[PDB]
């Protein structure tokens, strides 16, 4: 096989009225459902209103497809309540030097709380 | 629910119109009344709030318990205890002999600072003041001296003097500072306070210091009833980087409470809230809303929270308004409960006769303290105690209330006094129904 | 007071 492929986007969600977080949680659900059981799909926050989009994938096109689906799903749901989405970055196969470049500014983040 | 010695408090029973600044079911959880610590450099100001408290905290909060022993059979002063705010509400003596067990009798909060321009602006409600004067030093030292005409200024009646550092210091160099201290709270607000003898570092005397904590220091009133308002003194994000989706939380909003009762569930909103820029640079205001999710007072949980102390206020709001003291500034409250929002203000104002470490003119640069907003200000006209200033941020503020005011001295912040709002301009808010 | 007005105007 070419060995399985790790996919990532940045995306940027928020709510400022009443469902605040609540809303957001229920869009990146939804972002979640678009998981496949070949690819399942998942989210870890960045640091707000910034987080992180994964998936493992055998195909690069099934993947990226995958993911920007699923950013749309989001992006309509977060839409739809008074909220805001932006692609910080649409996605790319991650390679580990970026993973890494990621696992230190989690750090760095830390640090900044 | 999450304290299981603690009050079990109840939000189908609370009658806010029986609350008192002694209620158990909320002084066993949260402090109720606010006692400012006062000094100069090294006076041991943070380290007598550690001493009483255990607690090791732009101001500072500590919270502590104080515990009378119900024992006839105690000497004076050893009746009294301090402990932290998480302790239960009663426990069996220490003292040999003794027999019976200590209850609480009260629930303070210290509000430590590096302080002035706070006091004059009320940011900080200092129901009461420990005024600390190392024996080291005479009396006064400066900010010593500055402390107190701003307690003379903020009008605190009650008051502590601790006489600190006794460890180091020779009985007979003790009392020769005594007169000075007395000499220098005669013709002041002051005048008549107790003055007590402490090691800080030690532990000499503490039981005193909450002995009279207790005793001189009356039950201050309060605003049950109102609809509440809080000022955001430090906001958070809760969330650590990494965080999985359902795990994801509220931005905290962390303030002490001037008026009402928060409750779990209640409906909130903030003000001003998001602060946009019109077409023609016009301010534009949308408040924030939300729900309280929980309540915090350092470690004890509550549903529902009272003026004094610092509270922890949970929310749905998105972490990204919180995050590093981003809402520092804002005012939270009851919906519809809350202030008029303002840009301009027309002032009633004093200055300090001496050029402590001149009076107005026009677009003078001013940083201005309203609540906790440190803000940008720009003076647009004068008189010799009265004058206007149009504000960098808008603000939520009630008219009448105080505003401390400073200028880049030394190309530095230094305040240089205070006023009164007695007119100003507001935004309309925006709000999406 | 005087100590007050000592130190305000
Ligand atoms: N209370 C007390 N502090 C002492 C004594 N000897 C030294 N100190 C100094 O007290 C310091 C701890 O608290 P301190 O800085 O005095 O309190 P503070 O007035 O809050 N300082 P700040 O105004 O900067 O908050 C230590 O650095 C220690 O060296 C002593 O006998 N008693």
């Amino acid at each position: 096989t070419p060995q399985a492929v790790k996919i990532r986007a940045d995306i940027e969600v928020a709510c400022y009225g009443y469902e605040g977080i609540d809303a957001v949680k229920e869009a990146l659900r939804a972002g979640l459902n678009c998981s496949t059981e070949n690819m399942p799909i998942k989210i870890n926050l960045i640091a707000p209103p910034r987080y992180v989009m994964t998936t493992t994938t055998l195909e690069r096109t099934e993947g990226l497809s995958v993911l920007s689906q699923a950013m749309a799903v989001i992006k309509e749901k977060i839409e739809e309540k008074r909220g805001v989405f932006n692609v910080q970055m649409e996605p790319k196969v991650v390679t580990d030097t970026d993973e890494t470049e990621l696992a230190r500014q989690m750090e760095r983040l830390e640090r900044e709380n | 629910l999450g304290q299981p010695h603690l009050s079990r408090q109840d939000l189908t029973t609370l009658d806010v119109t029986k609350l008192t600044p002694l209620s158990h079911e909320v002084i066993s959880r949260q402090a109720t009344i606010n006692i400012g610590t006062i000094g100069h450099v090294a006076h041991g100001k943070s380290t007598v709030v550690k001493a009483i408290s255990g607690v090791h905290t732009k101001l500072g909060y500590a919270n502590a318990k104080i515990y009378k022993l119900d024992d006839p059979s105690c000497p004076r002063p050893e009746c009294y205890r301090s402990c932290g705010s998480s302790t239960p509400d009663e426990f069996p003596t220490d003292i040999p002999g003794t027999k019976g067990n200590f209850k609480l009798v009260r629930h303070v909060s210290f509000v430590d600072c590096p302080l002035m321009a706070t006091m004059l602006n009320g940011a900080a409600v200092m129901d009461a003041a420990l005024l600390l004067i190392a024996g080291n030093e005479s009396c006064p030292q400066p900010q010593t001296s500055e402390h107190l005409a701003a307690i003379e200024i903020m009008k605190l009646k009650h008051i502590l003097i601790l006489q600190n550092k006794i460890d180091l210091v020779k009985e007979s160099q003790a009392k020769e500072q005594y007169e000075q201290i007395l000499a220098f709270v005669q013709g002041t607000v002051a005048e008549g306070a107790p003055i007590i003898p402490i090691s800080a570092q030690l532990k000499y005397n503490i039981e005193v210091v909450c002995e009279y904590i207790v005793k001189k220091i009356p039950v201050p009133p309060r605003d049950f009833t109102s609809e509440p308002r809080l000022i955001v003194i430090r906001s958070f994000d809760v969330n650590k980087p990494g965080c999985e989706v359902d795990d994801l939380k509220g931005g905290v909003a962390g303030g002490s409470i001037l008026k009402g009762v928060l409750k779990v569930g209640q409906e909130i909103e903030v003000r001003p809230g998001i602060v946009s820029k019109d077409s023609e640079g016009k301010l534009m205001c949308k408040p924030i809303f939300s729900k309280i999710v929980s309540l915090f007072a350092e470690h004890n949980d509550l549903q529902y929270a009272a003026p004094g102390g610092l509270i922890g206020v949970g929310t749905k709001i998105d972490p990204t308004l919180c995050r590093a003291d981003r809402m520092v500034g804002q005012v939270l409250g009851a919906v519809g409960a809350l202030p008029e929002i303002f840009t301009e203000l027309e002032i009633s104002y004093f200055l300090l006769r001496r050029l402590l470490g001149q009076k107005l003119s026009k677009n003078e640069v001013l940083m201005v303290n309203i609540g906790s907003l440190s803000t940008g200000g720009r003076v647009s006209a004068v008189k010799a105690d009265l004058g206007k200033i149009v504000l960098t941020n808008p603000v939520c503020t009630e008219v009448g209330e105080k505003i401390a005011l400073s200028r880049r001295v030394e190309k530095h912040w230094r305040l240089i006094g205070w006023g009164q709002i007695r007119r100003g301009v507001t935004i309309k808010p925006t709000v999406d129904d | 007071s005087a100590f007050l007005k000592a130190w305000v105007y």
